[PDB]
RNA sequence: GGGACCGCCAGUGGCGAAGGCGCCCGGCUGGAACGGGUCCGACGGUGAGCGCGGAAGGCCAGGGGAGCGAACCGGAUUAGAUACCCGGGUAGUCCUGGCUGUAAAGGAUGCGGGCUAGGUGUCGGGCGAGCUUCGAGCUCGCCCGGUGCCGUAGGGAAGCCGUUAAGCCCGCCGCCUGGGGAGUACGGCCGCAAGGCUGAAACUUAAAGGAAUUGGCGGGGGAGCACUACAAGGGGUGGAGCGUGCGGU
């Protein structure tokens, strides 16, 4: 989790902060059906 | 008619939107404030010593902002 | 900048006013200078060159 | 209607004010006039213009029929006088104090010094305490009411600046605000 | 001996009150808001319905034997705005014009020397 | 009564290793620069492994909960409102003890030494002149350190930088090797948890990206024009019939 500054020009994008977030609840839910 | 003359000396300048109200300095010939100058505003052309006639000698225009 | 560092600091032969007393003192006291006999002050140290109070009789370098 | 049962007494100032008359209240009963503060500005006591931003609050809190004497609420400095000293590029030096006078009279005074440049802290700290312990001892020669007096002409602000010119020259020095604690 | 109130002024962006208290400021005499004078709540604080008001409260002071009279201009103050309304000063003028002997005309906005966050939001009242 | 917070003074001040640090007094502690080499004698520089504190927010336990305000609850706006505006309102924001080790923590500039035209200000220490109501209290020159701004040579695609280097040499550490896939999968370790610290591959792509030039555009900013605009003033179209055109049949 060491994010690239590349990322956060918003061209052809999505904001960075809200896509950390959708991998970071994806996250979440995966290593909970895990385990 | 409660009204009260006044006496055009000095043109501030062309005010208002439109510029079609003109900005002078008028000096109350009549009245509780007799002699005292005021800045005020007049529709239609104007010139130097017109007599002009006020209902409220109170009312006053704000300095013109360039 | 001088190539050669010289000393802006000299050395002093001075005389005490109470007692009569000759002594080599010092341009920048980090201390007090005292009189030897009589025991006085001499020259106060303070940020730069230190206050003498004494007579200056000649400058050493 | 209610406003015709008001009947009007009039208001006194503190005899060490000079015991001047300033103005009347109307009131429907005498019981509802005590401990009520009126703003009073010293160039309507003492007539002087020159002094006219000082403002002295008296609690009222004596009824003898009609008449209502007071007693000494505090003093302030019109903020607006206060608002024109302060100018930037120049320091705002605040002392505050708790005191007692020499007759019990218990008190917060907090009083201003302003210089013409920006100045170093421990100077100001010097000026702090130099003015507090002359506070301090006039506090301890002066009485209640000629101590009051002597801080409304001020005089004690010029033998502050005197002192206070052996630190640093002052713009001005005066005592912003004064509150009468409580009473002996 | 001359009579001598306090007219308190107070001017949001939203609404201006007029009050008329005694010396002491603890009796009502006349208090008359920009709501008494107007029909549109967007009209409370124009400045005629202020100079409207101050009138009616002016008029109503002299009636019960009021002459002089000490201005107190006042902002909402707090965290809220400082800037005095713009019927403030119309109502002013409205105060002398009414035949009231004017005085100090000074301002009591109490301003904070450090006071409670204001309302809005970190990233302000995003209009 | 209560809880927070300490205005103007505040500045291109100060201090700090960094995030960060401002009400007054007294105490305790940490240091730094300046002036004196009085001392030691290379005791150094850097740092893989290690260790420390470290903004907001979050979390565990207890207290506190003025205002503000995540969620939530209403009012309004709209085709729609899950928002922007408004009325409230929980966790939070405060104190105590612990965890969590994160940010545009950005000068987007790892640190130490030697060299290198200048101009100028403030900050602070020292020195020398001038002023003095005699307080290093006020003006000027210099030296040192920090902080800008302008700027020669010089650099660099350019933006720009330029003795506070991003020029030239010496020492050490880390990082980088087209773009997505991805800071993901697996695995390891840490943390009570949310998360943290390490971390690929397949496959897919001719660009991605950087600086500046011109035009264009701005529900940007200034200046100036009046008639295919507007303010003053003024006529009349659209309602009825016809001439004639365009669409329609």
């Amino acid at each position: 989790m060491k994010r690239r500054p590349r990322k956060w020009k918003k061209k052809g994008r999505m904001r960075w902060k809200w896509i950390k977030k959708r991998i970071r609840r994806l996250k979440r839910q995966r290593k909970k059906e895990r385990g | 008619d409660e009204g009260y003359p006044a006496e055009v000396i000095e043109i501030i300048g062309r005010t208002g939107t439109t510029g079609d109200v003109t900005q002078v300095k008028v000096r109350i010939l009549e009245g509780r404030d007799k002699g005292r100058v005021i800045r005020r505003n007049v529709r239609g052309p104007v010139r130097i010593g017109d007599i002009l006639i006020l209902r409220e000698t109170e009312r006053e225009a704000r300095e013109i902002k360039s | 900048k001088p190539i050669i560092p010289m000393p802006r600091s000299r050395f002093l032969r001075v005389k005490c006013i109470d007692c009569g007393n000759e002594q080599i003192v010092f341009s920048h006291p980090a201390t007090k200078v005292r009189c030897l006999i009589c025991g006085a002050t001499l020259v106060e140290p303070t940020g730069g060159k230190g206050i003498v109070k004494a007579k200056i009789l000649e400058v050493l370098e | 209607d209610k406003w015709k049962l008001k009947q009007w007494y009039i208001i006194y100032a503190p005899d060490f004010f000079g015991g001047v008359e300033v103005g009347l209240t109307p009131a429907d009963d005498p019981e509802k006039v005590l401990n009520r503060v009126v703003e009073v500005t010293l160039k309507d006591v003492t007539g002087d213009f020159t002094k006219s931003h000082v403002k002295l609050y008296f609690q009222v809190y004596d009824v003898k029929g009609q008449n209502a004497y007071t007693k000494f609420k505090g003093m302030k400095l019109a903020r607006s006088y206060i608002r024109s000293l302060v100018r930037r590029k120049t320091t705002r030096i605040d002392g505050i104090f708790n005191i007692t006078t020499k007759d019990g009279y218990k008190l917060r005074v907090m009083a201003m010094a302003i210089a013409m440049r920006r100045i170093q802290t421990s100077q100001e700290r010097a000026i702090r305490k130099i003015m507090q312990e002359i506070i301090y001892k006039k506090a301890e020669e002066l009485n209640f009411k000629d101590f009051v007096l002597e801080s409304v002409n001020g005089k004690i602000a010029a033998e502050i600046a005197k002192e206070a010119k052996k630190i640093y020259p002052l713009r001005k020095a005066e005592i912003r605000k004064i509150k009468v604690l409580e009473e002996p | 001996k001359e009579k001598w109130g306090i007219a308190h002024i107070y001017s949001s962006f939203n609404n201006t009150i007029i009050h008329i208290t005694d010396i002491t400021g603890a009796e009502t005499i006349s208090r008359w808001s920009g709501g008494m004078v107007v029909k549109a709540d967007r009209d409370e604080p124009s400045p005629y319905a202020a100079m409207l008001a101050a009138r009616r409260a002016a008029e109503e002071a002299l009636e019960k034997g009021i002459v002089g009279v000490h201005i107190r201009v006042r902002a909402p103050g707090g965290s809220k705005s400082k800037t005095p309304g713009p019927g403030a000063q119309a109502a002013i003028r409205a105060l002398a014009r009414a035949g009231l002997k004017i005085g100090r005309v000074e301002d009591v906005t109490p301003i904070p020397h450090d006071g409670t966050r204001p309302k809005g939001g970190r990233r302000g009242r995003r209009v």
